[PDB]
RNA sequence: AACGAGGAAUUCCUAGUAAGCGCAAGUCAUCAGCUUGCGUUGAUUACGUCCCUGCCCUUCACAC
């Protein structure tokens, strides 16, 4: 069985590169990473780590601050880019953040052959603290999934930012190391250590 | 201070603690606050139910975990033997009892406790 | 581990003015500041008198 | 037949500062240090020198003794562990001003001179070397938690707490982590100064201990534990 | 809906045109013999075809997929599709 | 091991501390069993929480 | 120090590894498996690094009584690794096993 | 006369005017091929319509887009909105309406900004 | 000599907002030791709670 919808080869008077046509075939992040195979390992984080809608570039110019929970629908990569720009000197520079994330995904694919988006989602799943404390002394409370996603993104970005503040390393490379380590589950990542400390102090006052 | 629901949970723990104690005491044979107030455990819990304002009553009941709902049902069952209390506060018991059952009906039916089945049967009739 | 000594001025006073190695440089700074303080006061009094 | 390191020249250990958070360390927080300044020239308020003034201020003179804080600083910085570059000292003044002590510093021995430094530090917010190449004493921003190593065990010194062997406690503790001891330089009072930060509290001996001796006793155990010698 | 027209060829191909502009949109190729009937349900979702080879194909017109195939014993001569009840009768050669 | 519990109701008028919400959650493994817990972040119905300990019952936090 | 750079991009430095205090004469990528790097040093140990984990070698092969300046990976046998030292011996190792002793 | 349609796209002060006519797949922006639009990082943004509906639809038309005002990003969004609106308008006017519906469905499924202007009008609260 | 992002305390802030960037105008009061407009890039975190701190209000059916 075959169904044919094109009977004439499509040649456009304006030349279009072959990569753009293979992008016609399927939507891929930066035309290099496919969203088809990415899945959130933890069931709870599903519906708050949004990867179902493939996008070409992180820039979307959407409205996500209007309602309480719109941030969930926002693509996770774009939220990572947004969290990447902080500390004032970088405020207002989204194109630089997009470039940094592009480079970082390239680095992640280089060092480990896995799909970089999969590594990003694994890191965001792993660094989410599952139990926290509140001041009364302290007392233990559970954490909502949205707060887990927010704090995971913040911890990864802040750890990567601090690691390369006064080091030869550039933001992209240290962020790549942070994401790879967090997805692995190793202690070496700043975010994993902070998450473990939060859960331990919560367990102490449980 | 303690809020509605929290007061009711405290009252249920006290009154049903003694109701369990006496029944176990009678079964084997075959506290300060209540003595100070000079009220039977049925009245003390029933008294606490009256003080809760109706606007806060439904919100107070939802706060209770299930484990107190089983306590609540036994309290109603204990009140049943006292016909004087029942007809005194019949509308209040009926409204509260139905709201409890409706709210957590799914979790109630799942339980296989045979004693619970007998209590509701007695509370029904 | 390498060891150093702290640098400090005994009987420090923050309200007091930082000691300057050069006397001419210190003295002129005293004279300049008196000019700014004195100039600001004189202008303020003249403006009030004119009003 | 493991081959030797290529270069055997003695090499100075790194100076360990707040910026570096991965390296293993033993941190001492001399809690509730009594260091305050006031005009007579400004002077570090002292328990015995200034009784008349402190009565006017209304704070009780019993808790106005920086000599304890000076004393703990002296013993810690001359301990071999600091000479091994595995120790960094933090001080929390009673008022709530947090001071970072670079391990390199060499505080003057006499208590009189030490008072001279503190007033400058509390007022100039930083102290500079004689050769002017790093900042030795620097004030920094509360809370203490952020500056501490990211993966770190926190403990306090409580007389009522169970007695433990400092050597035994350190070895059983993990490696990549680091240890903070919150010691009360205060003369006398409840051991709740660091309860907000700490997770559990321990005692080094059944017998009561001065702030200085306790710090010396604890740091030495790490030296045996970490083979600092 | 009156938007599409299906043409069944004697060589086994089903061509789908658009009535408004008369432009070809899709071509389905399952039967090898002549297609003797084509029908589409009221919802414009499931499409069914029959051919002299005796097979009845079931298509999803929206997704352009082969839902299933049914072989009858004899060649099929004609088709009538009832849209209200989703039943269609086939006049077999036997 | 960690359990997963889906929120079914966000309780109101609980008198909890600011920023802490009392909720009622039913376990995914057993839909019947329900437990009342304290949640720190923004929480709404039908979202899932990771419970480290499934025994403790929530108490008002003031 | 062993460094890994993006070929054709001299400015960027992906990964920097301090394999040993002695000189590291040989740094060869594994032909079958991309992610693993082998470095032979004058320390006489041919550590087998991994790109993802740069802090500790995945394996450390030893047994060479002199400088190791030659390293080769046998095609079709990813586990096997061959190192030749100035001792005059060509040592073969099995990374699948515990290793550190030539087969 | 040659069949032609005109549409506008607007983002902040950036305005794009798109003329779509029967042709041979010649897409231009400011007198240059669409491939040369800058910044390159956002180039795929402008490509988003062309890839969503497939290049075959464009193979029969020429699109000329003139952009003025605003910055880089606003101009990119103006261009993409203008291209999408022009294509849908042309399919409406000179092709079947079913294709128009398919195009609108695809674009609104992906990003409705491609068709509706995004106007962040102030709301006092 | 001074300095390497600035202690304690304290103030402000919820979407084209915070923050960054420049270009114009000087409009009878103010402003150039500057003021006001204009466009460009553009986020994180809350959008619940009355637990704390203040301010405020109360004591024509059916059903309650």
């Amino acid at each position: 069985f075959e169904v044919v919808e094109e009977f004439t080869p499509v040649v456009l008077a304006t030349p279009i590169p072959e990569e753009v046509q293979q992008a016609q075939t399927e939507i891929k992040l930066f035309n290099k990473w496919s969203f088809e195979e990415v899945e959130v390992k933890d069931a709870s984080l599903v519906d708050y780590v949004q990867v179902r809608q493939p996008i070409f570039v992180a820039h979307t110019a959407g409205r996500y601050a209007n309602k309480r929970f719109r941030k969930a629908q926002c693509p996770i990569i774009e939220r990572l880019t947004n969290s990447l720009m902080m500390n004032g000197r970088n405020n207002g520079k989204k194109l630089k953040a997009v470039r940094i994330i592009k480079h970082t995904l390239d680095i992640i694919n280089v060092l480990t052959d896995q799909n970089p988006i999969q590594v990003v989602v694994d890191a965001i799943t792993n660094t989410g603290p599952r139990e926290d404390t509140t001041r009364v002394r302290r007392q233990a409370v559970d954490v909502s999934p949205l707060r887990r996603v927010n704090q995971a993104i913040a911890l990864l970005t802040i750890g990567a930012r601090e690691a390369a503040f006064r080091n030869i390393k550039t933001i992209a490379e240290t962020l790549a190391e942070e994401l790879i380590n967090a997805a692995k589950g190793s202690s070496t990542s700043y975010a994993i250590k902070k998450k473990d400390e939060l859960e331990r102090v919560a367990k102490s006052n449980r | 201070s303690l809020k509605a629901g929290e007061r009711l949970m405290e009252a249920l723990d006290l009154g049903i603690a003694e109701i369990e104690g006496l029944e176990a005491y009678n079964r084997d044979m075959k506290n300060a606050v209540l003595i100070a107030v000079n009220k039977t455990p049925e009245q003390y819990i029933m008294d606490t139910l009256l003080r809760i304002r109706m606007s806060q009553l439904e919100d107070a009941l939802m706060v209770m975990p299930f484990s107190y709902v089983l306590k609540f049902l036994k309290f109603i069952d204990t009140v049943m033997q006292n016909k004087t209390l029942l007809h005194s506060h019949l509308p209040l018991i009926c409204k509260n009892l139905f709201f409890i059952i409706k709210f957590n009906h799914k979790e109630l039916v799942s339980q296989k406790n045979e004693e619970l089945k007998l209590q509701i049967n007695r509370v029904k009739t | 581990i390498p060891t150093h000594a702290p640098k400090y001025e005994e009987n420090f006073n923050p309200d007091k003015k930082s000691y300057d190695p050069d006397r001419t440089r210190s003295e002129i700074n005293k004279m300049k500041a008196q000019l700014k303080k004195e100039r600001k006061f004189t202008m303020k009094e003249i403006r009030k008198d004119a009003k | 037949q493991k081959a030797l390191p290529a270069s055997l020249v003695p090499q100075a250990p790194p100076v360990l500062t707040s910026k570096d958070k991965i390296t293993k360390r033993m941190i001492v927080v001399l809690a509730m240090a009594s260091l305050e300044t006031h005009k007579i020239k400004y002077v570090l308020l002292n328990c015995d020198d200034h009784q008349g003034l402190l009565k006017k201020m209304g704070r009780d003179i019993s808790e106005a003794r920086p000599d304890i804080t000076h004393q703990c600083l002296l013993t810690l910085l001359d301990s071999p562990i600091n000479k091994a570059g595995k120790l960094q000292v933090y001080i929390q003044t009673s008022r709530g001003i947090l001071i970072e002590v670079n391990p390199t510093v060499r505080i003057p021995r006499t208590f009189k001179r030490f008072s001279g430094l503190m007033v400058q530090l509390l007022h100039k917010l930083s102290i500079r070397s004689v050769n002017s190449e790093e900042k030795l004493l620097k004030v920094i921003k509360n809370p203490i938690t952020d500056h501490l190593p990211t993966k770190c065990r926190k403990v306090t010194l409580s007389f009522d707490a169970p007695v433990i062997r400092v050597q035994d406690y350190i070895e059983k503790l993990d490696d990549d982590e680091s240890i903070c001891v919150f010691v009360g330089a205060m003369a006398r009072g409840k051991d709740n100064f660091a309860d907000e930060y700490v997770d559990e509290k321990v005692g080094l001996s059944n017998y009561p201990l001065s702030a200085s001796v306790a710090c010396s006793k604890f740091c030495h155990g790490a030296e045996d534990a970490w083979n600092i010698l | 809906c009156g938007n599409f027209g299906f043409i069944g060829s004697s060589n086994g191909s089903i061509t789908i045109y658009n009535m408004q502009s008369g432009i070809l949109r899709k071509k389905y190729k399952l039967h090898k013999r002549a297609v003797t009937g084509i029908s589409l349900d009221g919802m414009n979702r499931k499409m069914v075809s029959c051919g002299l080879d005796g097979i009845v194909g079931f298509y999803d017109f929206n997704k352009s997929t082969l839902l299933g195939k049914l072989k009858l014993d004899a060649p099929i001569t004609a088709m009538v599709y009832h849209r209200s009840s989703d039943l269609f009768a086939l006049a077999l050669d036997d | 091991p960690v359990t997963l519990a889906k929120v079914i109701k966000v309780l109101g008028r609980t008198g909890s501390r600011g920023g802490v919400t009392q909720v009622r959650v039913e376990f995914l493994e057993d839909t019947s069993r329900t437990i009342v817990r304290n949640v720190k972040g923004p929480v709404r119905e039908n979202d899932i929480l990771v419970l480290m300990e499934s025994e403790r019952e929530a108490r008002r936090l003031r | 120090l062993v460094s890994v750079y993006d070929s054709y991009n001299p400015r960027t430095i992906l990964l920097s590894i301090n394999a040993s205090t002695h000189p590291t004469h040989v740094t060869k990528f594994h032909t079958q498996d991309n992610k693993i790097l082998a470095t032979a040093s004058d320390d006489r140990v041919t550590r087998l690094w991994d790109i993802s984990n740069a802090y500790e070698p995945q394996l450390e092969l030893t047994g060479a009584t002199d400088y190791v300046r030659t390293l080769s990976f046998i095609p079709a046998a990813p586990h096997l690794v061959a190192t030749g030292s100035y001792d005059g011996l060509i040592r073969l190792y099995d990374t699948r096993s515990s290793g550190s002793t030539p087969i | 006369a040659v069949p032609s349609v005109q549409t506008f796209g607007k983002k902040k002060s950036a305005t794009a005017v798109a003329h779509v006519k029967a042709g041979k797949g010649l897409i231009k922006v400011n007198g240059s091929p669409i491939t040369l639009v800058e910044p390159e990082i956002l180039r795929f943004k402008v490509y988003e319509p062309l890839l969503l509906v497939g290049l075959d639809k464009f193979s029969n038309i020429d699109i000329r887009v003139r952009v003025t005002g605003g910055g880089h990003v606003s101009q990119v969004y103006a261009i993409r909105q203008a291209i999408a609106k022009g294509l849908v308008a042309y399919h409406q006017k000179y092709v079947d309406e079913q294709s128009k519906n398919e195009l609108k469905k695809a674009f609104t499924s992906y990003d409705r900004t491609l068709l509706i202007a995004d106007s962040r009008r102030p709301e006092p609260k």
